[PDB]
């Protein structure tokens, strides 16, 4: 996931923006 | 905005960040 | 045990406390 | 909700297990 | 997407923003 | 500067981009 | 509660959490 | 210690609740 | 360097002093 | 203490050297 | 002092502790 | 550099003031 992919790898603050409501 | 290395609560301290107000759903 | 919880320090101190499980703020509601 | 019990007002731990999923 | 943050919390929050790119804090200003 | 936007006032993150190197 | 890895004033930020009135000594 | 165990391995958020005062 | 440090932010800004040192919160002193 | 000197009021690191194991 | 290693916001957040007012360059 | 020092290896709070301003 994109919990895990930033981790593993990096992720955007727009990838994140995705998991707020 | 730049690719970050975000693991523990710096991912949270991000999320949190970005959403705020509106909120998240941290599942890992 | 029994603390003033705003913020970051707030989603912060539900990482630790639940973690893994997951969570979720929602400050509207 | 979460604020209210711990911000305005303070918590226990066992008040934060309630929003863990 | 519109909050408060002074402090550590402001300057961490440049780090996310631009990170490897630089930033620079200079509250005298 | 930084502060005034961003403390006693907010700001968006397109609003933080404009002090990165 | 969750069995959680910290290092680095994580760790402390965790002893602050729980503790923190009471207070704690830190000594590795 | 507990001051190392949690850094090598895990600790709960009992373990650390011994250091308190 | 002369500020208001309360908090996480105060213990946090301990452990960078001191650290292997070791320290102590008491704020019952 | 820490507090008073630290919070309250403010201080040096020279200040925070004090309370160190 | 004691010998730190930082990396991370981490790294940001000892340099406001130390300059804070004055303020500082962070540039990698 | 001093930015990347202190991640490779340590650093003290006396190399961290000279970016100071
Ligand atoms: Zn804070």
């Amino acid at each position: 996931g994109i919990v895990e992919q930033c981790c593993a790898s990096v992720c955007s603050l727009y990838q994140l923006e995705n998991y707020c409501n | 905005f730049v690719n970050q290395h975000l693991c523990g609560s710096h991912l949270v301290e991000a999320l949190y960040l970005v959403c705020g107000e509106r909120g998240f759903f941290y599942t890992p």
